[PDB]
RNA sequence: UUUUU
RNA sequence: UUUUU
């Protein structure tokens, strides 16, 4: 975190599309959610792609 | 004197001219109606719950 | 643009 | 698609 210019998520930004695909096989499998809704209370289990 | 049913002079899409898509090969495929839907669910999910 | 624990 | 106590 000390060693980066721009913040962390300027930097994180990239890794997009894999934790997409990761999220949709394990909920595929099971009903899982993240945390990030689960307290700002979503609704749909299918709205999963962008608890981010 | 007999025939079949689909055909090839029939208007369909083109990648490029020759070729054709939707390959007559598919006289065999008609699997129960509902199994298909996305209003039943999927076998492994009755699997899992089976075994939860 | 930043600021979402 | 969800929402039928």
């Amino acid at each position: 975190i000390d060693h980066a210019k721009p913040t962390f998520r300027q930097i994180m930004a990239h890794f997009s599309d894999v934790a997409e695909a990761y999220i949709e096989k394990r909920n595929q499998d099971r009903p899982y959610m993240p945390r990030y809704g689960l307290q700002r209370n979503l609704t749909d289990m299918s709205l999963a792609r962008y608890a981010f | 004197p007999r025939l079949k049913s689909l055909t090839s002079k029939m208007r369909v899409p083109r990648y490029e001219k020759r070729v054709a898509l939707n390959l007559d090969h598919l006289i065999l495929y008609t699997p129960e109606q509902t199994d298909l839907s996305n209003t039943r669910s999927t076998r492994k999910q009755f699997d899992t719950w089976f075994e939860g």
